[PDB]
């Protein structure tokens, strides 16, 4: 659960033996096998704890993700009590473009695990934040970068843009330099937005060879 | 020290809380009530005459009599290593023809996009550069342009007294880096044959 | 009185450059060399630079990180509020010409866009002897005008 | 009039001008810094550079404020030092030093005004914070004071405060109520254990930085001169006849004790004046009161 | 090269890395002695002074 | 709305780019008194299209430092010693220039220079200096509205002097006329509040019966640039006067009513006795350097301008022949700086 | 028929703006505040958001390692390590026993100053300025030695894929070893006028309590998980480095207030110490990078004298190293808590999704929890004890 502090010497141990074992090469199948209706993929990869060892990623439907999550804290032999991050990525090659990613810490188990929701840009996620009470910042983060909403969100606002843009950034149709520019006006003794002009463009240096092959 | 008085504390609630509960005996950080007389003189000269403050005091007025560290800018300089990367200069061999041979790389490793080269062929027919410009004011200073030079024309220079009165001095040329290369042309060469040991 | 102006305008130079407030508009990694330019090993306080928490008191405003489209309004609402003289200099490559994060959706391209600069300090961060040799750049400027005399012949 | 006016108010102002220049000498010591030494070469010519440089400054119109109050809290400030001085070196008043703390709770005239100058619902609250502390530690100097009657009779037997009467005899009883004293000293001029101000003040709370050429060079100076008056009556009062070097040195004093001390909490600060500078100082005059006669 | 920045021979002596514990000197009770001592001769010399006057 | 070129020889081949700060305007610009209330904004219209800007200005480094900012790199050229007495720098500074604009004048005299010097021998020396070159293609001089040969005031008949001179040597230049232009940095409400608050008294010439035509600067910066984007307009004079006539009187009043001054403190300072109080101290002005106690209003020249009405002629160009609606002075953005002062709601 | 019983209103939305004393960086803070108590705390942000997420999608690899050392200019090493440990990772390479001791030592040096200016501009905050400037001459000591090692005092952009930019300069392990001979008593000065002093214990006790339950349902890391009880550290649960062999306790508190959060911040710097002398004495020879030339520059005189490797610096150079398919989490304990970054790769020569989870965001959003009931000037303590940093907390 919470690791507070207990062996005053001789904590060498990374972590028992079982616990590592359960959690090494058991920890998706148990997941899979205890909520069934939740999961739909799973993939086990390099890990995100270590480079030796290997973590789950789970893929879950945005209906079943506040179900998993609190399974997940909560379950006796799964403590998922911490949310490291929330993330989005966007594929504009898919007709679900964004990809929700969620990032958590067990601290009984020393096992870091990744759940994966896909949606569009329509629908929405139900927000986690009863779960884990860090989500509301990342949730208003995913929603200004990438658009994706977040329902029943306590209050889903913009956090990092600047205030009264529309346009979310890091959307792979966005462009890199975005729409408009600042500039202070002398005449009008106000500081004002205007359309974008640069002086030097950014230049796009195509590297890509013919005969790689680790490109997919 | 680390131990605590049950009145002082920061935090209203925290204090209501010692007042009325004595649940901070139980607590092993906290002090002890002095349970001797001798005990309660002790804590109460403590408190009344500022004890702990004096402390401090002589501490900090060994400040006023230490060796004072400080150094004065204009006629003592701060070390600097060979390493430093610094003003950018163009190079040339001691012939005087510029080892630039234009390949380009720096201008494709540059993180910031400072660099702008375009060349051609030169009437002997050398792969020389027609213009080599760098933005000082988008230079990170990262020194990887020194990095993917290999003929060594492109180095960050010592010096670092180059702050200008306007932004149009701080776009530089490629006469301008050849000036800067030819006006540090010993010290950049002993900084070179130093550092080519380690690599 | 040719001469006597003279001498009154060198004293005004003298007593203006020795003696500058500097308000410092501490974005990001600048300000930390800045903060170790004002530390013992480099006493400012002895070139009688001192830093002041107020725009009103405080006659050369330094401008030391990357400015951002959110800040910008309030970067010029600083500047204006600041007496006559003030002279602005812009630290790093960030301030300078918006530097690694030039080609940004929300990056300022240089604080020269938003306020007028008198001198710019190149570096990514700038050395704090850098630094230095700006504010003597700007002690210069300071003494080369001849405020009075052109008084005198207006 | 007489000449001696001029003979105290001179060098009252050129000491000042040194004090200022003493305190970041002494921070450089603390810090292992050094005085300024770009300014001039001997570094005596520093000050005066504040000075005059602060005179050349083009001035600032006034903004939604009273122009007569924003005008009158520097003259009130200018006023009270010249008249305290001129009252410790130049007047034979029988209850002389009651004269100087009477002239020391006008002193919450001026930050009192230059507070209803901002007319920010915020700024309220914090000269009023400011003010509270000036008069929570008037009480205490009040206390001391009579503490400080109480052994000062003159050669004819009668009780008085003339000053220099009390400077005459040097009494080790007094030192216990000389050390409250250097204390609410302390808090009277503002100094950083009861510096509530700086941090408040970060962000304009409301205090002398609206003031901003002559109007601010006269406030810092009274600040000055005031804690150099608060020396010299620590000097007359406790440490028998004037000396120009205890002085100077009670101040250096002064800026030590800042050096060594963080700023304390608003509430903190003042329950320190009430709960206990305050109960101690009236057991102390009822000691002394009741040292007898 | 071959030559490189390596710890020397024997390795580095040994450093300082815990606290240490200076608080000895001064405590209570004296101080209220010397202060009752000097509270004493404050009171005698109070004493002749108010005599003589 | 479709963008209209300045109307310059060759600047189809130059101009590139949608007209903003970064991209290539055609004009390259000598503003003579860059650093003033008028010449700020012109230059700011000017290097605000992407063209050049040359600045000549007497040193002061402090005072040109907002044109700075007006432009992108390279665009705003300051040039650092500037006497109107020196040829060579004059041809210097327009060497590049395709178009001048001259807007150097002062409101008082001084002992160093005079109305005579500034406001006529000045703009014949420079018109002689830009007829020579020939690559100067637009010229353009600023005058008040009031400038006439037959006037009591010296300084409004010396401009009127200059204004023909230049007309003689460069028939093709366009005289701007603007009435007292409104703006944060303006001589006109500033100078008038000033009086209200920090005088004694404020003297009004006879009852404020003196009608004027108020202008903002924005008003009179994009005539400026419309009297540039048209070839037409060359040769005319074009009297940029507000959209109202207001009475002095008037305009004292309702500053007194935004400001919320307790009461009336303008004062009858009638004409025939300002004429008699001013007149010695003119002859005070022309041996004393510039004083900032006294000035522009403390003068014999000012009332006698104060006397007439500086109103546009019936017959004669204005905003309309430039499609420009002038933004009323006593309302809007225009007044806002005088609103911040005091409105009854504010202190 | 019982009468019912009414209660207060709250107002005075106050907005604290950027503020010198007080954690670096431009903070805006809108406080709702019951009469000279705070009821609400909302952190506005994104005044240093330089779309560094974004920019990173557009750069090579090696390209955008400059990045992570701009993101927290106060500890460069730990964050372009998680970056190079990511990359290393999706790329398979094993890194040089040499360069594994390189970046541990310095790792541990940027902790070291971290925690020097946290704690001393805590102190300047509330107002004692002694310690801060007894301070700074460590902390240039400090980046003397990383402009000997990377030319670069602040950006060094030192630690690369495969191991380190260039090798340890000779005389430096005799330099560090001297400065730690001294460090220890520096400390111990600085500890006396902190700690101790009863001034600072009543501004610091019993402000700012958290609680481990609390930290973990708001991603706290660090020496806020420390200073409450939770023995926890990334070094040690999860080591990334050739720091499962170096021998070091972790410092723990149990109240969680302000005061316990500074005394492990003080442990922290003596571990750190520890650490390096370790590093020191242990440090082997070799490589300092790693082998391979399809993922590392060849050396100079090497791209001077072969073909391959000529080839191979212009295509790494130019190109850049094609990272394979594949995401990974890399997190390194930074002074800070946890930085760890979100790399995806499609298989290109540039990143296609970078994600940087910031340990002061977590922090800044545990402000309003912990800055309740507090007052105005309670809060420059908690921005003290939370050490955010804004470039890093807006990325
Ligand atoms: C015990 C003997 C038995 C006999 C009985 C005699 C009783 C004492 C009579 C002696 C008279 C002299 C007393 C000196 C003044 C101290 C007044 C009370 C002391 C005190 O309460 O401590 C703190 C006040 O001092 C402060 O902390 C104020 C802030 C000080 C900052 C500035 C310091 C200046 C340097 C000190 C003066 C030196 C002068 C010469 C340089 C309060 O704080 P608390 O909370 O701990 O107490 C409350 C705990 N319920
Ligand atoms: N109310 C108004 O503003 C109106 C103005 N006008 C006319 O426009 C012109 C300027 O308007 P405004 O800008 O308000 O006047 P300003 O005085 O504000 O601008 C005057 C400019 O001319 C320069 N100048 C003055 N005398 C000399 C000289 N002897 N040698 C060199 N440069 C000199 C000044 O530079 P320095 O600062 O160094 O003197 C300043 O840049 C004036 O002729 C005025 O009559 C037209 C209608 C109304
Ligand atoms: S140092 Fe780096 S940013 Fe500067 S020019 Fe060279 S490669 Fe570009
Ligand atoms: S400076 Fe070096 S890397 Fe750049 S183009 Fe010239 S030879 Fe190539
Ligand atoms: S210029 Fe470099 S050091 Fe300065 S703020 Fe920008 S990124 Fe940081």
């Amino acid at each position: 659960s919470y690791c507070y502090a207990r062996k005053m010497t001789d904590k060498d141990y990374i972590a028992y033996d079982n616990i590592k074992n359960f959690g090494d090469n058991y920890l998706t199948d148990y997941i899979i096998k205890t909520v069934p209706k939740y999961v739909t993929m799973a993939v086990n990869g390099p890990a995100q704890s270590s480079v030796l060892y290997q973590e789950p990623t789970i893929y879950t439907t945005p209906e079943h993700i506040y179900a998993l999550c609190a399974f997940l804290r909560d379950h006796v032999n799964l403590q998922y009590k911490t949310l490291i991050d929330i993330t989005a990525v966007d594929y504009p090659e898919r007709s679900a473009r964004f990809e929700v990613v969620y990032h958590l810490l067990s601290p009984r188990l020393n096992n870091r695990i990744r759940i994966k929701v896909v949606v569009d840009e329509v629908t929405s996620v139900p927000s986690v934040s009863r779960i884990w009470n860090a989500a509301n910042w990342f949730e208003r983060e995913t929603w200004d970068m990438f658009g994706v909403f977040f329902s029943n969100h306590p209050d889903l606002r913009r956090v990092l843009t600047d205030y009264g843009f529309t346009g979310h950034p890091l959307r792979k149709d966005f462009p890199l330099t975005g729409y408009t520019e600042v500039r202070y006006d002398y005449g009008k003794k106000r500081v004002i937005s205007e359309p974008l002009e640069l002086t030097q463009e950014f230049r796009y240096f195509d590297f890509s060879s013919p005969w790689d092959t680790l490109s997919r | 020290g680390t131990e605590r008085r049950p009145g002082q504390s920061g935090a209203w609630k925290q204090v209501d809380k010692q007042r009325y509960s004595s649940e901070w005996e139980q607590d092993p950080t906290f002090k002890q009530v002095p349970k001797n007389v001798s005990e309660v003189l002790d804590d109460s000269v403590s408190v009344l005459f500022l004890t702990d403050i004096v402390r401090g005091m002589m501490y900090s007025a060994s400040g006023f009599f230490d060796d004072k560290v400080t150094i004065l800018y204009p006629f003592e300089k701060g070390a600097v290593s060979p390493r430093f990367r610094g003003e950018h200069a163009l190079r040339r061999y001691p012939t005087g023809e510029e080892r630039c041979i234009s390949c380009k790389l720096c201008e494709a490793i540059c993180p910031a996009q400072a660099i702008t080269i375009e060349a051609e062929e030169r009437e002997d027919g050398s792969r020389k550069t027609t213009r080599y410009d760098i933005d000082m004011t988008k230079c990170i200073y990262c020194g990887f342009c020194q990095e993917a030079c290999p003929v060594d024309a492109i180095v960050e220079g010592p010096n670092f007294e180059f702050s200008t009165e306007t932004r149009e001095e701080l776009l530089y040329d490629k006469q301008k880096l050849l000036e800067n290369g030819d006006k540090w042309e010993q010290e950049i060469a002993a900084n070179l044959r130093t550092e080519s040991l380690y690599r | 009185a040719d001469f006597i102006v003279s001498k009154v305008d060198t004293v005004v130079n003298w007593a203006r450059a020795g003696s500058m407030w500097p308000m410092t508009f501490g974005l990001a990694c600048c300000a930390v060399e800045m903060m170790h330019a004002g530390a013992s090993r480099y006493d400012l306080d002895r070139f009688g630079i001192i830093f002041r928490p107020s725009p009103r008191q405080s006659d050369v405003m330094i401008v030391a990180g990357t400015l951002t489209n959110k800040m910008a309004p309030a970067l010029r609402k600083v500047y204006d509020q600041m007496p006559e003289p003030k002279w602005v200099v812009s630290m790093g490559s960030c301030a300078n010409g918006g530097g690694y994060y030039h080609y940004s959706y929300s990056v300022v391209r240089g604080c020269d866009r938003v306020v007028p600069v008198d001198v710019y300090v190149p570096g990514c961060p700038p050395t704090a002897e850098g630094l230095l040799y700006g504010l003597l750049q700007l002690q210069k400027k300071i003494y080369r005008s001849k405020n009075t005399q052109l008084w005198w012949n207006k | 009039m007489n000449l001696n006016i001029i003979m105290t108010v001179l060098p009252l102002l050129v000491s000042v001008a040194f004090l200022t220049l003493s305190e970041r000498a002494v921070m450089g010591s603390l810090q292992r810094r050094m005085g300024p030494a770009v300014s001039g070469a001997f570094g005596i010519l520093q000050p005066f550079w504040d000075g005059f440089k602060l005179a050349v400054k083009e001035p600032i119109l006034p903004a939604n404020a009273a122009a007569g109050i924003f005008y009158a809290a520097p003259l009130i400030c200018i006023c009270i030092c010249v008249a305290s001085w001129c009252t410790l070196l130049l007047t034979d008043l029988s209850i002389g030093g009651l004269f100087l703390l009477l002239l020391s709770s006008l002193a919450v005239y001026g930050v009192l005004l230059a507070g209803y100058s901002c007319n920010s619902k915020y700024a309220f609250l914090g000269c009023l914070r400011s003010v509270s502390l000036m008069i929570s530690y008037e009480l205490v100097i009040s206390v001391v004071i009579l503490c400080v009657i109480l052994e000062t009779r003159d050669g004819n037997g009668f009780p008085c405060l003339n000053l220099t009467e009390t400077a005459s005899q040097t009494k080790i009883i007094l030192i216990p109520a000389g050390l409250l004293f250097y204390i609410c000293s302390l808090a009277e001029s503002k100094r950083v254990p009861f510096d509530l101000p700086e941090a408040e003040a970060e962000l304009v709370a409301g205090y002398n930085v609206e003031y901003s050429s002559l109007g601010f060079a006269v406030f810092f100076v009274a600040e000055y001169g005031n804690t150099l008056l608060m020396a010299a009556l620590i000097n007359i009062y406790f440490l028998g006849k004037l000396n120009s070097a205890l002085i100077a040195a009670i101040f250096v004093s002064f800026i030590w004790v800042r050096g060594t001390l963080p700023r304390y909490r608003y509430d903190m600060f003042m329950q320190i004046g009430w709960k206990s500078l305050l109960p101690v100082a009236l057991a102390l005059y009822l000691a002394q009161a009741s040292l007898g006669y | 090269p071959k030559v490189q920045d390596v710890p020397p021979p024997g390795g580095f002596p040994s450093i300082r890395i815990e606290r240490k514990l200076p608080n000895t000197g001064p405590t209570g009770l004296a101080v209220f002695l010397g202060f009752t001592a000097f509270m004493a001769l404050a009171v005698n010399q109070a004493r002749d002074r108010k005599s003589t006057n | 709305s479709t963008l209209k070129p300045f109307d310059l020889n060759a600047n189809n081949a130059v101009r590139n780019g949608p007209g903003g700060r970064s991209s290539i305007g055609g004009v390259v610009a000598t503003v003579f008194g860059a650093n003033g209330f008028i010449g700020s904004y012109v230059v700011n219209e000017i290097s605000k299209r992407g063209n050049q800007v040359v600045c000549p200005y007497r040193c002061n480094e402090n005072k040109v430092q907002p044109l700075k900012q007006m432009g992108d790199l390279g665009q705003v050229v300051l040039l650092p010693e500037f006497d109107i007495h020196d040829d060579e720098y004059i041809r210097r500074a327009i060497s590049r220039s395709n178009v001048v604009i001259n807007c150097v004048g002062i409101r008082q005299e001084t002992k160093n220079y005079s109305y005579k010097d500034v406001h006529v021998d000045f703009p014949t020396r420079l018109a002689k200096i830009v007829a020579e070159s020939g690559k100067v293609e637009r010229f353009i001089q600023v005058s008040e509205m009031g400038a006439d040969v037959s006037h009591a005031s010296r300084r409004l008949q010396t401009k009127a002097v200059g204004d023909e001179a230049i007309m003689k040597y460069i028939p093709d230049a366009t005289i701007i006329r603007p009435g007292n232009v409104v703006g944060i940095e303006d001589y006109f409400y500033n100078n008038l509040i000033f009086q209200l608050s920090y005088t004694i008294v404020a003297p009004v010439i006879n009852n404020g019966a003196n009608k004027v035509q108020p202008t903002y600067i924005l008003d009179v910066a994009d005539a400026v640039v419309k009297i540039l984007k048209d070839k037409k307009t060359s040769g005319k004079t074009y009297y940029l006067g507000g959209p109202e006539t207001l009475t002095m009187r008037q305009i004292y009043d309702h500053l007194i009513d935004t400001l919320r001054l307790s009461n009336d403190d303008t004062v009858n300072l009638r004409y025939e006795l300002a004429k008699m109080l001013y007149k010695p101290l003119d002859t005070l002005r022309t041996k004393l350097p510039e004083f900032p106690f006294l000035g522009f209003m403390m003068s014999s020249d000012y009332a006698e301008e104060q006397v007439a009405d500086s109103v546009a002629p019936a017959g004669s160009l204005g905003y309309k022949d430039l499609s420009i609606s002038p933004a009323k002075v006593t309302e809007g953005l225009a007044i806002e700086g005088v609103r911040f002062i005091r409105v009854g709601g504010y202190d | 028929m019982k009468p019912l019983t009414p209660s207060k209103v709250s107002n005075f939305t106050i907005n604290f703006g950027p503020q010198h004393p007080a954690a670096h960086g431009v903070l805006r803070l809108v406080l709702e505040m019951d009469g000279e108590i705070i009821k609400r705390a909302d952190p506005h942000i994104g005044l240093l958001h330089r779309g560094t997420e974004k920019l990173l999608e557009y750069k090579t690899y090696n390209q955008g390692i400059p990045y992570f050392d701009r993101l927290d200019y106060v500890s460069m090493m730990c964050m372009e390590h998680s970056y190079v440990l990511a990359i290393e990772q999706l790329l398979n390479v094993a890194v040089p026993l040499r360069g594994q001791y390189i970046r541990v030592l310095f790792s541990e040096i940027t902790r070291i100053m971290n925690h020097i200016l946290a704690i001393t501009c805590h102190s300047m905050d509330v107002g004692a300025l002694t310690p801060f400037l007894w301070a700074f001459e460590e902390r240039e000591k400090l980046f003397e030695f990383y402009e000997r090692v990377s030319g670069a005092r602040m950006h060094a952009a030192y630690f690369r894929v495969g191991g380190v930019a260039q090798d340890l300069p000779i005389g430096l392990l005799r330099d560090i070893y001297d400065w730690s001979r001294q460090f220890a008593s520096r400390v111990d000065e600085m500890e006396e006028l902190l700690t101790g002093n009863r001034i600072w214990k009543e501004r610091t006790i019993d402000v700012g309590l958290v609680t481990a339950q609390q930290a973990w349902d708001w991603g706290c890391s660090g020496p806020i998980l420390r200073g409450s009880g939770i023995d926890w550290d990334l070094r040690k649960n999860q080591p990334y480095d050739v720091y499962g062999r170096m021998d070091f306790n972790v410092p723990i508190a149990g109240h969680g207030d302000c005061y316990d959060r500074y005394l492990v911040r003080v442990q922290e710097m003596r571990e750190s110490l520890r650490i390096i002398y370790q590093c020191l004495n242990e440090m082997p020879d070799g490589l300092y990078k790693t082998p391979d030339q399809k993922v590392s520059p060849p050396s100079r005189g090497q791209m001077k004298q072969s073909m391959e490797s000529l080839i191979h610096h212009f295509k790494l150079f130019s190109e850049g190293y094609h990272v394979p398919a594949g995401e990974t989490y890399r997190a390194v304990e930074a002074p800070k808590g946890e930085f760890g970054v979100y790399l995806v790769s499609r298989g290109g020569n540039r990143p296609y999704r970078c994600k940087i989870r910031s340990p002061g965001y977590a922090h800044l959003q545990m402000l309003d929890m912990v800055a309740k009931g507090a007052m105005l000037a309670d809060v420059v303590t908690i921005i003290g004890t939370l050490d955010v940093v804004f470039g890093e907390i807006d990325r």
